């Protein structure tokens, strides 16, 4: 049994104002990264980030680090993150992340991220 | 170019 | 694999805009023990105790699953006693001492560094 | 190589730091300054057992083979591109072949770290050198 | 049989405007630190920084990390750094550092605003 | 001893 730790989540920052063309208010980046520095592409084939249906190209795919997608928007929504491995017979792992744009009860740049573990062999 | 990448 | 297990430990800290009026806190900080490599430290670590300053409630904080980190706010620097307990009952606990750093050095302030990092190194070997 | 003397293990970190100029330099198109390095894991003198460390750069560099014979074992350069550096660590003459490491030079800051305002890009790894005392 | 690598030197930044109240033009910080981070106070008792005689209080002493001294001024001069050890049997080590304030002509075109002058050395015990 |  091999366990590879990861952290996933997003950063976001409010624009100055609401942008008039599209009503977007925030820039954000959603990501998966190793907990400590390592090249995950040795065992990760691709990571797909499924965005809200209001986006054109809701299914974004990253094949090389950094595994991150940057966009702008105006509302929060759930992103489905699916990690595909080079090894066949190795089930992809699926993560669910609520994209955070607005500051929380307890806390410039908003950060919402979580520790997780990928289990192998 | 080649094994060297811009970004 | 690796012959010895390298670890890093210490803390990061971030200054608030200003002093928070309610409690006079000025910084958020996170104290930690991590493997250097991207590996599962819980394979050999059972729990890690972080003994905080007496001004904190429940100052003996225990973390039993990764990540081995405690995040708090504060206003002064103090020594944290870190005690690492191991899965193997024959491995004696290891005690580390760390001065929680909040204040950026003048050198690092003159460079662009907004985050305070105070990180130290150790190595463990397991049969 | 035939083993002469006692085999020992020395932990190291290696890799690079880099910083963006903030604009592309017109004379050569360079955009970043970077330093590639090998350091002992703890604060100790590596020159006691390291004879020299060679850093082999991409052929777009005028002298691609940089040799450092005294600490600190580092090379600072500027450039525009990311590429693999071949690091060869040679030990004092009880022994013969070098340890070879490969390091992908990292220059370009992630979007995440850019939004966090982090100024320096760092890519560092651990290894253990095994050689004869 | 103990060698402890260190780095020493200074950073400096131009004021932007020449301060007329005293003629100083730069802020600077001189420092000593272990090459790989560690508890240097375990073996260092104090570090003395001796400044130019144009400073009031030219002797500055630091006894805990960070081993650094911050000042302002207008000129480059040689700082004398004396490192004293916990062991009274260990003679102090003296380092000399030329304070750097003015930036190279390379480094405007690169795009840096802070001057750094830094050197590697090694402290040897018996 | 002291310059510029």
């Amino acid at each position: 049994t091999i366990v590879k730790p990861i952290v996933y989540g997003n950063v976001a920052r409010y624009f100055g104002k609401k942008r008039e063309e599209d009503g977007h208010t925030h820039q954000w980046t959603v990501y998966v990264k190793p907990y400590r520095n390592e090249d995950m592409s040795a065992y990760v084939k691709k990571i797909q980030f499924k965005l809200h249906e209001s986006y054109g190209n809701p299914l974004r795919v990253v094949t090389k680090p950094p595994y991150e997608i940057t966009e702008t928007g105006w509302g929060e929504f759930e992103i489905i993150i699916k990690i595909f491995f080079i090894d066949p017979n190795e089930r992809p792992v699926t993560l669910y992340h609520l994209l955070k744009l607005f500051q929380s009860d307890t806390n410039k740049t908003v950060v919402s991220e979580f520790y997780d573990e990928m289990i192998f062999q | 170019s080649g094994r060297k990448a811009q970004g």
